[PDB]
This record gives C-alpha cells, structure tokens and sequence, in this order.
C-alpha cells in the first residue's frame, strides 16, 4: 500500500537534506492522515524552508515515502550541435525541471489511467534492469510513442513525464535532464552532411548520457518531421538525403537500447505518414483522445477554482467533484446546482481537442461578459454560449 | 506532376575540386620528384603515390570540406613559397561564387595549368604552398569553423601567413561558370 | 455608458501631449457633448494645432480619455532576411498609426458585429495579463484567423484594425507596428532552406518583440501558401519540404505563446486546405459572408455623399437614414423618393461582395449614362441598371 | 562498416531462440551447403544457375538481420572441414558519400583494398551484409530532380561494380535484407537465386517463443513459484486432454493460437510488457501471469486495429 508524497521546499533555504526530511516526517507523523496539499504549515522551520507539501494518489499512515526537489528558475541552454559555422539551435537541453513545468501534471487530465501506464512502465524498465534479466532472450527499445488528434497533451506529457520522473527517482537518481531536439535543425543544402550531422548529435547525446545516473529523457515532438515515410518520399525523388536520414535514426535508436537510463519519447499528429518501420517500434502506441466528461469536468473545476483565486470572479464559492456529487443523491435542495450546471455543460462539450476546453472560460469571458467582476451563475451561463459557439464555428467551416 | 527540391553540392566540391587541382599544381608548380603521372577526370592529371600525402590532405582540405562551405571564403589562395611563407606564385582562387559544368570548364582549367609549364617560369623547387583561407571576416573570426579537423588544428590569422603582394595577374584562366566565379588567376610575383 | 473620443493633431502642430489634452477638455467641455464628428473650426490655437474630434458609438456623463493622436507619412520598411543576396522582400513592416490605413476602419460596414468580438479579445487578454492568471491553468494562444467568400474584407479588417487598437491602446502600449509576412520569400528550392528560414523570420519578430512597451501585430495574408494541409499525397507532389514546414510554423505559433503584446491576424478564403494542426490554434476562427441589405445601403450611402462631397455629381440633395426612414413611415414626400428608391436599390443588390459594392457607382458612371456632371434624379436609376448588369454578367458566366 | 571475428557472447542465444515452424531455418542451412558443394565442385553457370548471393526479405521486425548473423553463425560452425572460422561483414551504405567523388571513391577504394587484404586468404568464409540495398536505389533514382548525380548515382554504381568484383571468389556469400516483395531495381533481385521469404512466425513457434521467454524470466525468480511447463511433443502424445500437472500448457497453448502474426521481435517483447502496465507486483505466480499475457496480447491486436 505504498502511498508517495512529494515536499516542495523553498529555493531560498539550504537546511540539510535528512534534517528537513525528519522535520516533515513528524510533520505527517502530527497529522497521521485523499490527495491534499497544504500551504498553511505553523511550525517557523517548516515555513522557512518548505513551501507545500502534497499527498499523491482512507489510508492513515501505512507506509510514506518522501521526495524532495528544488525547481530551477532559469531557462533551457541552447546548443549548436554545429562547429559554429552556421548558427542554427539544435536541443533545448534542460536541467532538473524547471519552475515553467510546475503544475504541469495537475494540469493534464486523462480520462482512463494513462498516465499509471507510462508510470509503471518506466518503473518496470528499471525493475527489469535490475534483476539483470539477459538481454538476449528477452529485451525492449524504450521508444514510446503517442498519436492521437491535435491538442490532447502529447506536447504537454513528455515533459510532464520528466518532470515526475526526476522528482520520483530523485532518491536513486540525484539530477534528470531533459533534451528536446529539433527535428528542422538536423538536414543541409549540401548533401550527405544530414547523416554527419545525425550521427554527430546523438553522439553528443551519448555523452549526455554517460553518467550512468544521469537520467535522460530524449524528446522527439515531431517525428513525422524526421521519419519520411521511407517508400512513398521515394517515389517522386526527393533528394539523396530522404530515407537517408531514417535508416541513421533507426540505427542509432536499435544502437541506445543497451543504455540502462533513457526513455526516447514522441509525438504524432500524423500517423499515417510516420513509417513502418518506427510504428512497430514503440513499445506503447499509445492513443490519446478528446477528455471525456468527468475529464472536463475536472478540467473545468480547475479553471473556475483559478478564476476565484486571481479574483476575475468576485465570491469566492464551493464546487463538490463528481464523487462527491454521487453521495449527495443529485437532488436539488439548493446547495449542488451549480455543479450539476456545470456537469450539464461537461456533457454537452463532448469532443472538443482539450486544448479549446482550456481556453474557453477565456473566450467566454471575453466574448459575453463585457465586465471587469462577475458571479458564478453568469459565468457558466457565459461559458454555455462559448461551447455552443465553438460549436457553430466547427459547423461554419466544414 | 511532380515538383521538387535540390541537392546541391555547391561549396564543397570546390575544395575538393581543389584536392584535384592542388594534387595537379602540387605537381605542376614544381613544388612536389615524388608525383606520378596518373588518370583522373578524362585528363593527364599528375598526382602523388604517397597515400600519407593523400590523407595529409585528407586532413588540410577533406577535413574542413563542409567546413570551407560557408562562402564566406573569398580567395582560396594556393600561395607557392619559399621558406619565409611568402608567396612567388599566387594561385588565387578567386572564389567570386554566385550561389557537370563544373567540370566541364575545370577540364580547361587542369588541362591549363597543365599547360601552365608553358606559361609558368622555371619556378626554383624546394618551395611549399599554404591554404590561405579568405573569408569575409578579417583576422581568423570564429575559430570553431576552421579548426572543426579534431585531430588537425587550425591557427589565426598571425602575422606571417596573413599577408601577401606582388600581384601581377596574367588571368591563365578567367573561367566563369554558373555556380562558381573561379577566377582563378596565377599572381606571379 | 462609456462614449470614446478621438482627435487627430497634426504632424504640422508641436504642443505638447497634455496641453492638447487639457485643450479638448476645453473643448468638449464647452460644447458638453450616435458618432457625431467635428472639424478643428470655434477657436483659433485648437485650429492650429488639431484637425478632427470624433466620437464613436446623449448627455455623457462619464467620459473617456482623449484618444489624441499623429498619423505617421511614411510608408512600409522592407526588411530583408537572407545573410547574402536576398533580393526578395520577405516582411514589409508599418509602424502604426501609418498614413494610409486612415479612415479604412471606418468605410467598413459589417452589421454582425465583428468588430466588437475581435475587439474586445485583446482588452480582455489585457485584462487577464495585467492581473496575472496562471498559464497552466487557463491559456490560449494569441492567433486570429479569418474567413470567407473571396473579396468581403478580411485583409481590410485585419489592417483596419491593427490601426484602430493602437489608438485605443495608446496610454498603455506607446507605439504599435504592423510585420506584413512575404509567405512566398519564405519557401525555398534548396533541400532544408524551406523551414530553417522561417525559423529565422520569426526569431526576427521575436527579437523586434522584446520591447515591452511595443505592441506587435503579426498579419498572415492568404495562409494557405504558408500552411497548406499536410496529407497531399505520397508522391513527390509537395516534397518532403511541404511537410516540415506546416510543423514549424506550428513550432513557432507556439513558442510566442507567452507575450502578451503580440497578435497574430491571418486571412484565408479556402480554408479546406489549411492543415488541422493549424485550424485549432486559432482563438476567435471567425466568418464574414458578403454583406446585408442595411449594410448594402450604409455602403451606397458613404459612396454618394462621397462624390456630392466631390463633385462628380450635380447640386447635392439630403438623404435619410434607414432610422430616419422608419420614423417617418415610408411616406412619399418632398424628399422620400430619393430614400426609397436607394432602398430598392439595396434590396436588390444582395449576394454580391464588399468589392462589387463598392465598384458600382464607378461603372455605372463610366458605361451607362455619362455627362461629367449628372444628377441624383438619374443617377440612381444609372446604377441600378449596372447592378442588373453584374447579375447578367454571372449567368453569362454561369 | 561493422566487423565480427567469429559468433561471440552476443551470437548464440538468436538461432538457439529464433523460432519458425517451416523449417526454413534448415533450408538455409542446406541452400548454403548446395551452393558450397557446387562451387567446390566447378560446376558450370551457363547450364544450371548458382549465384554465391541470398536475399532475405518480408515484412520488417521478423528476424532479418539477427536471422542472417546466427545463419553465419551456424554455417561457419558446420562446415568444419575447410574453413577454420568466418568473417561477417557489415556495411554501412550511409558513411560512403562525401561531398564529391574524388573522395568518396578514394574511400570506397580502400575499404575494398582492406576487403582484399582480408579475402586473400581463402582459410576462412567471409560474408557481407548489406543491410538496406533499397538505400542503393533510391539515389540512383535521382539522375535529374536532386542531387548532383555526377557525386551519387556514380559513387554508388562503383560501389555496385565491386560488389560484382568482390563476388568473383569461391568462398565469399553475400547477404542483404530488402522488405518489399515485388522487386528491387539493383541487380540483386533479378540475378538473385536464393530468394527466402520470412514472415511472421506461425502458431507452432509461439509456444516455442513463449516458453524460453518465461523460462528467462524464471532464471533469476522474478516468478516465484517454479512450475514445470512440457515440451509440445508431450501436448501431442497425451492426447490434450486437461488434468492436474498439464494445464498451464493448455493454457499457454490458447494464448500461442490467439498470437499468430504479430511479429518476431514483438512477441519477444510481450511478457516484458504485461507485465509492465497488467501485473503491477514485484513478484508474480504463472498462474495469473498467462491472464496477464493474455490481457497484453489482446491490448496489442486492440492496439494494432487502433493505428487506422
Ligand atoms: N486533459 C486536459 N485537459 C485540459 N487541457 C489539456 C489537457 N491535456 C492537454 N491540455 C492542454 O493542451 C496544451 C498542450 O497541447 P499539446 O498536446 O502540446 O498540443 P500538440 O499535440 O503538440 O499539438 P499538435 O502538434 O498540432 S498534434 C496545454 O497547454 C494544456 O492546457
Ligand atoms: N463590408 C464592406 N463594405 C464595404 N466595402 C467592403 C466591405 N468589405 C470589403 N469591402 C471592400 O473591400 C475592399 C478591399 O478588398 P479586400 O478587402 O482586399 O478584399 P479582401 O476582402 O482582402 O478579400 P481577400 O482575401 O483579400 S479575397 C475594401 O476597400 C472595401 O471597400
Ligand atoms: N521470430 C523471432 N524469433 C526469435 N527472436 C526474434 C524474432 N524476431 C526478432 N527477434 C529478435 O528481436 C530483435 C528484432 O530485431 P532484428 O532481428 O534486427 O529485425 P530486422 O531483421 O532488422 O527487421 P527490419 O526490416 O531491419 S526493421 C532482434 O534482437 C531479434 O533477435
């Protein structure tokens, strides 16, 4: 009955790494108690250093185990994977995850534990690898590989991915990384320097990873971009370069496998144009869709509960979740309404990308409201006329 | 109907086109006896035996081939010197470029300087040549670009092989084309 | 109910900001004044200092700050991109309010209220910028897409209008500009030129962006030949060129997704070839048809007050609004005839786009009845004739 | 280009575990032997045709490649009369081009002098593997509309003639996978005599497949309880009838049938993957771990109808 919770604490504090975990150790052994976070600490110590503390999904204190992690505040480091004679941008190379990707899981929202999937898969790997189980009889490549329409997170997940990762592994591993090539950046005017070019940054990568603790998480977003259908960008000659560059990838990915720490995560729109010789590749094809209800619906509690904290929205309010909604016996004695308005709008918002289910308490507010501070009727109202209106533009342009 | 890209081949072949020519005038400037004559490009092109020599320029042209392609490079200059690293014998490849003609036309052009022992004087042997790279940056910028060879260094642009003069052009050769501007022209000093 | 007030200062006049301020308070205030304007005439300093005070929809109580403004007289700025002969504009760039987009906002008649939505979008990002709402938790990216049958204005709203906000959004943003992008300098023969140099334009505008107080107008005109769907064929029609550049336009839609200070308007009246990835970004994907009878008539009217105002017509006679027209009950009168028979006029006139509209007084004065000077009496009826003629002129067409 | 001395630590554990159940194995295994014999015995072209040369094609991610390095493997260790060892080479056709042909030539020419050196003596049987010839193709495509032709139709077509150079020999064999089944434009295809088809493995070799699998996975206890699984010659005398000690087999059997055409590498990766996302446990009984499998291979036929 492992149960993880994660303590993020101030960067401004340098207190020793064991003090502070058996200061927040009898921290929950004074609570000794669903997902919660807590901000409101009381003992100055705490305060000082630690900035919140979260339990990750009536389970008391069976058995805890902690991580510690300390955001970094600046940017990615760019790279010319180039001798400097022509200045073009290679890989985003990140650090340990940035304070851009906090949040970021909070934020994504899937209808059926995908995310455990890709959770527990890693945490096989590395289970597998360290029974030493041989190679030979049994083996996997680390592809994974995510398709579906456009807007569902397959951009938002990979670095989702490293973000939870670094911060899991953390007791095993000290540092993650991140690198986030740059499909464009890769090919020439001039050919056969796209296959130099190809070898020498995953060789760059190779010595990235040479850190046997140095966790790597290779992120190819646009594959479709790097992996020409190999036969049909035959026909019609495309330059020598084409299906030069896939067979080099395809090499150097069989090549990675023997590493114990990577992960080599892409994206695609487009699946029909990929190959078939990567599309067998990847261990989860994994397919992500449009939320379905209690998706949006959770999508949708969290914008409203931001809403009420930047206080677009002037009172302050209570929305109960769907599990609470089912206790409550759906019955309308004036204290459940409004969520079952907004379960209404939830239902009829059925198939949008997820990334418009975002934007919409934007656009309604903006389009309908025409005012600087509103209640909470007139904004579901509001967002009502921007599904409907969403809608209508998906119908007008065919 | 098919429309389609390119694939071109443009700045570095020059070089290497070079590897062809400095291994023709290598030989025919006098400055290598240890040149045989050979056949290469439908000509009687004069090369060397020494396959050491062929991967010591494998390293001083093959190794920044893609790396002598960014056009910056203004004159490849072949100078033919003595000791002092001063030329007598400017092998000035102006390189105007404006971005199988290329041999094509280089086929006068070895075929000419070839020839040139009609036209070139008893030049005195025992006298080196050096690659001075003319880029449109003064004074060796971006060391990456020029040193990318590992294994073979590169240097800045120091005073003694920075410099040349003595430049009476007798053009041997003036031979535009359409990717290139090889006005190529021996400067005898 | 907030009533907005622009004033136009002459490039001559040289007081200061708030002397002319204060001088149309003076102004104003002695008048103590739906969009009624008023020339620089009743005081001599103000005539040599403004030119025009306009107000834009009775007693006005509640004021807004005087909108006072220069229009600038010099014209586009080519600003090439390649580092050696590039010899193709790649991005003509104003920097508004430029001279010629004046009075352009204003001869545009759409009675839909477009304006109005894609006006109000950017005070609201304002709104939501200033106050600071989370990223994560409510996002969108700042793309305006606009479509519809050919010729209806759509390049002429989104130039219209990036004039008209940087007016409105004088006190906070100083200067507004304008990137028209050469979509067709952008593509390129060489094998991966295609791409690596619209990654290049957009780091432009993104350096032209850093600016904080500058407020950047990307305009897109006919995307299309920027973002042409991606699954054409597997041929080599479109080269495997035409499929990394729709994802790195899309790389880079994305990667300006955190300024506030920048929209991006873009036009297109095919829309079926626009690639998907690409028809979801956009925030507002609005549809203007071809105009209605009452703005059909408001346009006939800005064209005849346009040429009495000219000349090019006999002594001028009064003619009434479709208000004015509905409050005196359509009666035939000393001056009705001329108010209903334009009325018919329009009423016939429907199905055909902003463009014919506003060529027809031209060729029903340059084919049919022609004396350099002609009356309204006829010269209506000389361009109802031309209308029938353009219905002719389809069916010959068919 | 790769190198291997003789079949190391990394070249057993393929051909004791590739697994087909058409034999075709053992027909490489004597194509080889009558292409040997025959040339040892100066037998005539003209007449009857044998070329030293054999394709490999099918479907990709069935065995192609580990099939011809255990297939060299097998045959440097059964001809144990002439040739003391082997030698398996594998050439990249990528690091070939450089910028323009007077140095890719020198570089094709001196890869092909070390190929001489090597050759020169007779002692051993050398192979090659070309891996990818449609990589050969494809550049000779593009004589107008690309590249500059002159710099890679010409170096590949003298890497073609060496090929034929190379071949001349009477104890060299040439090896390549293809993975389309119509033709290929090289003159591999055509001149080609030993033309095996492979594709995915049949309902006999899942089983095969499935129990070195859970035997390796039994090796270091990540299954606990250590049950006995039988051989497919004791499902076929006993009759398949069920009872106490031969049911995990049936089971396993149901589960070999369900998995016919997958692929070889994948039905390679399936317990691994169960047992990632279905099993969720440091340590699993057979028992439920068949129901694990089965849940995976659903979810993989599931996943390969979800690609459109
Ligand atoms: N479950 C979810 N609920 C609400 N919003 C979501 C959810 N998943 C993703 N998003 C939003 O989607 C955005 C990320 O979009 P991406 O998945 O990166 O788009 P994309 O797949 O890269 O688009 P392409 O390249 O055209 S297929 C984030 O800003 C999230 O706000
Ligand atoms: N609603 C309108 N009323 C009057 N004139 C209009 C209207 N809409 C457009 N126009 C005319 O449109 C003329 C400009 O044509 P454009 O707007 O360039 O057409 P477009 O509308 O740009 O359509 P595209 O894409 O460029 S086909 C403007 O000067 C207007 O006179
Ligand atoms: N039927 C099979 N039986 C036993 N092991 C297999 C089988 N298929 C694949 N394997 C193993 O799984 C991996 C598959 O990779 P390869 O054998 O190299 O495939 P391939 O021949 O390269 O196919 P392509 O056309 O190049 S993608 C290898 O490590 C094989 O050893």
């Amino acid at each position: 009955p492992t149960v993880h919770v994660e303590v993020h604490q101030r960067g401004s504090s340098t207190a020793k790494k064991e003090d502070i975990n058996l200061s927040v150790r009898k921290l929950l052994n004074r609570h000794n108690i669903g997902d919660y976070t807590w901000t409101e600490f009381d003992e100055p110590f705490l305060t000082r250093n630690v900035q919140s503390v979260s339990i990750i999904d009536d389970l008391s204190a069976c058995t805890v185990a902690l991580h510690i992690f300390q955001l970094n505040e600046d940017g990615p480091s760019s790279e010319n994977l180039e001798e400097e004679t022509e200045n073009i941008i290679a890989a985003n190379h990140w650090v340990l995850p940035a304070a851009e990707f906090h949040g970021l899981w909070d934020s994504l929202v899937y209808d059926v534990e995908v995310k455990s999937h890709l959770l527990d898969y890693v945490m096989t790997t590395l289970l597998f690898s360290d029974k030493n189980v041989n190679s030979n009889l049994i083996t996997w490549n680390r592809v994974v590989l995510l398709h579906g329409p456009p807007g569902t997170g397959k951009t938002s997940l990979c670095k989702a991915l490293a973000q939870k990762l670094t911060i899991r592994l953390s007791s095993r591993y000290r540092y993650g990384q991140l690198i986030e090539i740059n499909s464009h950046s890769l090919f020439s005017k001039w050919f056969s320097e796209s296959g130099k070019l190809v070898t020498k940054m995953f060789q760059k990568i190779q010595d990235l990873i040479d850190d046997k603790d140095a966790l790597v998480f290779v992120l190819i977003d646009q594959v479709e971009s790097l992996t020409a259908a190999r036969n049909a960008c035959r026909a019609g000659t495309e330059p020598s370069d084409a299906i030069r560059v896939v067979n080099a990838v395809l090499t150097q990915i069989d090549q990675i496998k023997r590493h114990s720490n990577v992960v080599i995560l892409t994206t695609s729109n487009i699946t029909e144009k990929i190959d078939v010789a990567f599309v067998d590749r990847a261990d989860i094809k994994q397919y992500i869709g449009p939320p379905s209800a209690a998706a949006i619906f959770k999508i949708y509690l969290s914008c409203l509960e931001e809403l009420m904290k930047c206080q677009i929205i002037y009172p302050r309010q209570q929305l109960l979740t769907l599990r609470e909604l089912e206790m409550i016996g759906f019955i309308e004695n004036n204290v459940s309404k409004l969520s079952l308005l907004l379960n209404d709008i939830s239902r009829k918002s059925e198939g949008l990308s997820g990334r418009v289910l975002r934007k919409l308490p934007f656009l309604a507010h903006a389009l309908y409201v025409q005012a600087p501070t509103v209640t909470i009727e007139g904004f579901l109202q509001a967002l009502s006329l921007a599904v409907d209106k969403q809608f209508e533009e998906r119908k007008k342009l065919a | 109907r098919q429309d389609l890209n390119f694939g071109q081949v443009v700045a570095d072949v020059l070089c290497e086109f070079l590897e062809v020519a400095v291994h023709l005038i290598l030989y025919v400037r006098e400055v290598y006896g240890i040149f045989q004559k050979r056949k290469k490009y439908n000509v009687p092109v004069q090369m060397s035996c020494h396959p050491e020599l062929n991967q010591y320029i494998q390293d001083t042209l093959h190794c920044v081939k893609p790396l002598l392609e960014k056009n910056d490079v203004e004159k490849v200059v072949v100078v033919i010197l003595d000791k002092e690293h001063r030329p007598v014998e400017k092998f000035v490849f102006e390189i105007t470029q404006p971005p199988s003609h290329v041999e094509q036309l280089l086929r006068a052009f070895i075929l000419k300087i070839s020839v040139c022992d009609a036209v070139l004087d008893h030049n005195p042997p025992g006298c080196t040549f050096t690659v001075l790279v003319h880029t449109r940056e003064a004074a060796t910028r971006n060391m990456e670009k020029i040193q990318v060879i590992k294994d073979f260094p590169w240097i800045l642009a120091d005073e003694q092989d920075v410099h040349m003069h003595d430049p009476r052009l007798i053009p041997l050769k003036t031979m535009t084309s359409d990717i290139l501007k090889m006005q190529l022209y021996v400067e005898e000093r």
